[PDB]
């Protein structure tokens, strides 16, 4: 899931 | 939100959270789908889209659905209470539900007085989707935005469900379970507060079932299957990363 | 072909083989793009676009011109010769020129009586990618395809002009440059002769210097690296992988 | 730096 993980901590 | 035993103060205010959040993450205003209505596909447009190779086609709609998961990933991160829950019971409830809230989303750019969709720029019939090959899925996936349509949402009823739709404590692989209970019933009680006062609470036993959204989620990774075999290369070189790593 | 002293025979098989590997990978047919000339985007449609996110219209285009540059790899792979190259030839050839290839074929999508350009199924001015943030890049591709315009290529001129762009013996890092020389010179000779046989040989004084594709493709370049500054998860999670592979 | 899905795609047929 690293794509959904670096969307969600995104900032 | 998931504080404890939360009072009307709270709910209230709950509402207006999710509905704001929706606004903003909304993807496309209601105004300017219903404004396009009278823009549908020429004939010539609609064999245009029915010559066009299977994966080019697949390739179009996998764009789409893509840019529409990046609203509702938006979404969740501003949706109440979503980012105090755990890295990984986030990533399972998007996996699992970022597909099916925009499946309800769609619900808006359906327009029953002629059976179409607004799908790049213009509104079109389930003929434009042709050269997918997969025609009982777009059936369903029609079928299924014909029942939204007969329920005739507004659009803060569209923002109060798709938040339940997204915050579900019985997803497979939930750590801290206990705690997406707290926020899906916070917003259940949210939800309906808003139909109580709008006197909409009879529209419940209306919803699709257990088992509608799953069915067409579970279609669409079954002929996204039945695609990579026939175009294995196709689906590496050009698919979004994000999209192969949801249903591949 | 790579034959050596290509007789004049072989030179006219040659024009006739460039000519349909061209027709079977143009993308859109001439006829539809032309009789869509008039259908043009509100004013109300081209403020749905400037007012699109940065991202979003980034990630539209990215996804548009991946999927033209999918039929210059398919175009590539039917023209005679070109799989005859070694492996790494053929790729540092696409990787130059496959950019260039789709600038010159855009050309046909181009109404200079207006200075429209056919996207997503109308046709629309410079001032619809205003959301892009590359104003003065936008501007120069409508004065490339405006240059191009003023020929007024028929289509078997923009198959044997666009064999040429790709077939570009001086890209640097050619490892067999003698056998792109070889192929460069019948592709070379196929164009003269059609041109020298339809009289339009005038036409060749007046083709782009090579320093202006050049250009185009080097300002995508650094446009696309200030975007990945400025949105930098945008691209690992929806642009199409060849686009990052060949841009990034 | 990378070329993969090039190769890849050249080697399709
Ligand atoms: C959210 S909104 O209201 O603001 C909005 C509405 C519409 C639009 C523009 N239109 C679309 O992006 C689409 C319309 C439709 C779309 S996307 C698909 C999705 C499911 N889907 C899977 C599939 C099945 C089979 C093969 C591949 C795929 Cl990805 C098929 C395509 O269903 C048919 C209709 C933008 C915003
Ligand atoms: C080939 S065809 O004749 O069969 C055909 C013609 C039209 C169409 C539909 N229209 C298009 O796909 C596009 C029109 C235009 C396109 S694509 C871009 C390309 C360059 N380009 C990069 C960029 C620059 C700056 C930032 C990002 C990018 Cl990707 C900008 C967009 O130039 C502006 C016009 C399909 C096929």
């Amino acid at each position: 899931h690293k794509i959904l993980h670096r969307l969600l901590q995104d900032s | 939100s998931l504080a404890p035993y939360a009072s009307l103060t709270e709910i209230e205010h709950l509402v207006q959270s999710v509905c704001k959040s929706y606004r903003e993450t909304c993807q496309l205003r209601l105004e300017d789908l219903l404004r396009q209505r009278s823009n549908i596909f020429s004939r010539e447009e609609v064999t245009g889209y029915q010559r066009k190779s299977m994966w080019e086609m697949w390739e179009r709609c996998a764009h789409h659905l893509t840019e529409a998961i990046q609203y509702v990933v938006e979404f969740a991160k501003r949706l109440s209470g979503f980012m105090e829950l755990c890295q990984n019971d986030q990533i399972v409830l998007l996996k699992a539900g970022a597909m099916e809230v925009v499946l309800v989303r769609m619900c808006r750019a359906y327009n029953a007085d002629n059976r179409t969709v607004f799908f790049e720029g213009k509104y079109g019939g389930m003929e434009l989707f042709r050269a997918l090959g997969c025609s009982e899925l777009i059936s369903s996936i029609f079928d299924f935005s014909h029942s939204l349509s007969a329920l005739h949402f507004s659009e803060d009823e569209i923002a109060l469900y798709t938040a339940l739709v997204l915050i579900n404590a019985h997803r497979p692989g939930l750590q801290e379970k206990r705690k997406v209970e707290q926020l899906q019933y916070n917003l259940e009680l949210a939800f309906h507060h808003h139909l109580c006062k709008t006197h909409r609470q009879s529209i419940l036993a209306k919803l699709p079932p257990k088992g509608k959204l799953r069915s067409l989620c579970s279609q669409h990774v079954e002929r996204l299957q039945i695609f990579q075999h026939l175009h294995p290369i196709v689906v590496q070189a050009a698919f979004p990363p994000l999209y192969k790593e949801l249903f591949s």
